[PDB]
RNA sequence: CUCGCACACGCUUACAUCAGUAACUAAUAAUAUACUGAUAAUUAACAACCAAUAAACCAAAACAACACUAAAACGUUUAUUAAUUACAUUGUUAACCCAACACAGGAGUGCACCAAGGAAAGAUUAAAAGAAGUAAAAGGAACUCGGCAAACACAAACCCCGCCU
RNA sequence: ACGAGCUACCCAUGAGCAGUUUAAAAGAACCAACUCAUCUAUGUGGCAAAAUAGUGAGAAGACUUGUAGGUAGAGGUGAAAA
């Protein structure tokens, strides 16, 4: 989730879960070539792979 | 009383195409000109232009396909055609052989102790590299018996591989070079883990001009989407040793996957069909380079093509499963415009994986194949035509 | 006493942690075994000359290898030649390397 | 010989110079930020 | 006719595809790397981020064999610890930067001197004066503050002041 | 108050000097890259708020050079040109 506070980790520690994502994914058209099994996604900056 | 009309090239320095046609094709004609292979291998890596960098061991996800395009090669599946020759046939104690390939495993596995390691994880990289090294050492020793040519071979143990060639033309997309044909560079630096080098060349295994049915596969993308990333550095020619060494042949190649390419790691990634992705596209870029550089050092190179093919077998392994490949190289005009005609293609005959081992506990080897030790002996027996 | 522990006087410390009597030139068996013709491997002379050379120059692509690049090639490369008599010799088979191991005698 | 071109840009040295840290780090400073924030400047510092 | 490819530093979409330019930008026109609108893009292996303490060790880099004076960047091993758990984050375009300019200026390293990159003349007439280049009869410093400049010359010697780089 | 991103000097950390002549890597010699700018001619709101063309001096050192840090006006710095 984006602006939010995480819990710091330390040894230990339950799990992190996140319940209602404030992520939101775009579905774009590649504007070059692509392979077959390539799909390409506009995802906010607060996300990782 | 005969007329004497001038040629009807076209100019020498002119902006026009076909003047640097010509101006190519000068230079063209000051490497077969040149007299020692070192002055040819000068002159076609002097120039320092961009080009791709091919690792032999990647995590594409589909990297045999678009090496075989790189490559002009096509992948049989089996081991290749047999020699058909049943002239006196060596005899093998397996005995003594199995007790020496499970001593290695033993070693580096239960008997030989380590420093503490407080990750307690248990790298295989760092326990199956020296058994690589002791097992090319013991087999080698033990078949010198048996195979002569292995005594005079010399043994390189992590020597750097390394083969630059062209392949295809590209239209420039972006600079002030918008528009203008620049063809494609390709760079592959390679580090096996063992080889083996003869001064007399292994024979072949099919005829130079085989006909095979099937065809190369052709990407209708990008490099770049492999992905592949240009830089710019020194082109190398290398087969483990500067052109004065009088070993300028090659047996066998030995190749240890690293720990990110391990079957673990691929499960967890959802990674299926990617296990025999990693071991083709390993065997064929390797092998590739090995065999491309053997030509250039005999001065074969675009223009010159290649006489009598070149055969290099490698054994692909990352641990605990091995796998085996046989590679013959017929084709070295990979450039564009001197590929327009050429039938010929490269063939890279290739193993399903298969487990050596199993359950190795407490001094004690519960699973072994034979088959796979067989294969890796038959690999070793591999001897050069004697006259 | 470690790899890395320098003694001052290498000789006569060593001979006296150890109690040992130093004897110069190395023992008969030894050295009887080496001046025989009949255990000389083929083209010793040239082979060597040629390990000496790819040790140097051949086995790097720059045109002066460094120390820690050449000193454990020709230490492998000469071990290689003595190890192609296994032939003529069908004993040698019985040895095998070990690398890295841990030791200790107190 | 042909002044003109005394403003050689660098990151690094235009940070550690004009930088928003070394401006609190100074009393001094801290006064050059006061006077911008009291003007209304849009950038107090780099 | 010949300063070319790439990285670092810097600049910050000025790059790419398509369309438009009556006018704005280019010191002009065609036109579009440079002006306007829409759409699209740089994918990590390279690069940044990337352990602590105790102990042993007087012995240079210059092909380093061995030495010089000006005495020299460049670490391994043993011990005690170090979350161990696929896929982390970030830089990837360009004809570009600093000089009021699309300035004949300033600009570090690697490899080539080319296989790469570019166009001195918008169209005429062929006056004076001015700038740059080539050639010359006989004479060869008669010029002039001075052999300044130029030259098919590219040498020899004396003096004054500073020793010398 | 703010300025040593130009320049004077210094502390760190790096990087360059090909060929030729000599027992010489000798603040030696010939000559490039490179760094200074002697003489003259164009230029003088110029290409340039100090340049272009020809010609010159050094070019293994008291040498050039990149990155980054230090000394601030009753001062800093200076192989003194105020
Ligand atoms: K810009
Ligand atoms: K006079
Ligand atoms: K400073
Ligand atoms: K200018
Ligand atoms: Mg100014
Ligand atoms: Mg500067
Ligand atoms: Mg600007
Ligand atoms: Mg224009
Ligand atoms: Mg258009
Ligand atoms: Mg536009
Ligand atoms: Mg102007
Ligand atoms: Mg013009
Ligand atoms: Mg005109
Ligand atoms: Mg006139
Ligand atoms: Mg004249
Ligand atoms: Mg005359
Ligand atoms: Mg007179
Ligand atoms: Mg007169
Ligand atoms: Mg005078
Ligand atoms: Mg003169
Ligand atoms: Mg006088
Ligand atoms: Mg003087
Ligand atoms: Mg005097
Ligand atoms: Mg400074
Ligand atoms: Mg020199
Ligand atoms: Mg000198
Ligand atoms: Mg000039
Ligand atoms: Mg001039
Ligand atoms: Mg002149
Ligand atoms: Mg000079
Ligand atoms: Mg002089
Ligand atoms: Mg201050
Ligand atoms: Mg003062
Ligand atoms: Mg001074
Ligand atoms: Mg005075
Ligand atoms: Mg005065």
């Amino acid at each position: 989730a984006r602006n939010v506070l995480y819990p710091l980790y330390q040894l230990g520690n339950p799990q992190l879960r996140v319940f209602r994502t404030n992520f939101f994914i775009q579905l774009v058209r590649p504007g070059t070539a692509q392979p077959e099994d390539t799909v390409q996604f506009r995802i906010p900056m607060e996300m990782t792979r | 009383p005969v007329a004497r009309y001038p040629p009807i090239v076209a100019s020498l320095t002119a902006k026009s195409k076909a003047a640097r046609q010509r101006r190519v094709e000068q230079w063209q004609a000051t490497v077969h000109a040149a007299k020692s292979v070192d002055e040819k291998l000068r002159i076609l890596t002097k120039m320092q232009f961009m080009k791709y960098v091919v690792y032999p061991q990647t995590f594409a996800l589909n990297a045999d396909n678009w090496y075989q395009s790189f490559t002009k090669t096509v992948f049989l599946s089996g081991l290749p055609p047999t020699p058909a020759k049943l002239e006196p046939e060596p005899t093998l104690d397996i005995t003594a052989l199995r007790e020496a390939v499970c001593d290695c495993l033993l070693q580096e596995h239960f008997f030989l102790r380590r420093k503490k390691r407080a990750p307690v994880i248990q790298d295989r990289e760092a326990i199956a590299s020296p058994f690589l090294d002791q097992l090319v050492a013991s087999l080698t020793g033990l078949l010198s018996v048996h195979n002569p040519v292995l005594a005079a071979a010399a043994l390189d143990c992590k020597r750097p591989v390394h083969f630059f060639w062209l392949r295809g033309e590209e239209i420039i997309p972006r600079g002030h070079r918008k528009g203008r044909v620049d063809a494609l560079r390709y760079q592959i630096n390679d580090k096996p883990h063992n080889q083996i080098r003869i001064s007399r060349q292994l024979p072949e295994f099919v005829p130079l001009d085989y006909s095979i049915p099937i065809e190369v596969p052709v990407m209708s993308c990008k490099p770049d989407k492999l992905p592949l990333f240009k830089r710019q550095y020194e082109n190398t020619i290398f087969i483990g040793s500067k052109t004065a060494d009088p070993l300028c042949y090659g047996h066998t190649q030995f190749h240890l996957l690293p720990d990110k390419l391990k079957r673990e790691k691929l499960l967890k990634q959802n990674c299926a069909d990617q296990i025999e992705v990693v071991f083709r596209a390993n065997a064929i870029a390797s092998l590739f380079a090995w065999t491309g550089a053997q030509a250039m050092y005999q001065g074969f190179w675009s223009e010159a093509d290649v006489t009598r093919p070149f055969v290099s077998q490698g054994v692909i392994t990352d641990g605990k499963y091995f796998s085996f490949f046989c590679y013959q190289l017929n084709t070295l005009a990979l450039t564009a415009q001197a590929d327009q005609n050429n039938p010929r293609k490269n063939i890279c005959w290739g193993t399903q994986s298969k487990p050596l081992y199993e359950t190795i506990e407490d001094n004690n080897v519960k699973g072994f194949n034979d088959d796979v030790l067989l294969q890796l002996v038959q690999f070793l027996l591999n001897r050069p035509k004697e006259d | 006493f470690h790899q890395r522990c320098r003694l001052l006087e290498g000789v006569k410390q060593a001979l006296w942690l150890t109690k040992t009597q130093l004897i110069e030139g190395l023992p008969e068996k030894v050295l009887r075994l080496a001046d025989d013709p009949r255990n000389h491997i083929e083209n010793q002379d040239e082979r060597v000359l040629n390990a000496i050379s790819h040790a140097r120059l051949w086995h790097s692509t720059e045109d002066i290898p460094k120390r820690e690049t050449y000193c454990p090639v020709i230490v492998d490369s000469l071990i290689q030649l003595c190890k192609s008599q296994i032939l003529k010799h069908p004993s040698l088979a019985r040895r095998i390397c070990a690398q890295n191991n841990t030791l200790s005698a107190t | 010989k042909a002044r003109g071109n005394e403003y050689q840009p660098s990151n690094i040295k235009r940070k550690h110079k004009h930088g928003w840290v070394r401006r609190l780090r100074t009393p001094t400073g801290v006064q050059v930020i006061l006077r911008r924030m009291h003007k209304g400047r849009k950038s107090l510092s780099h």
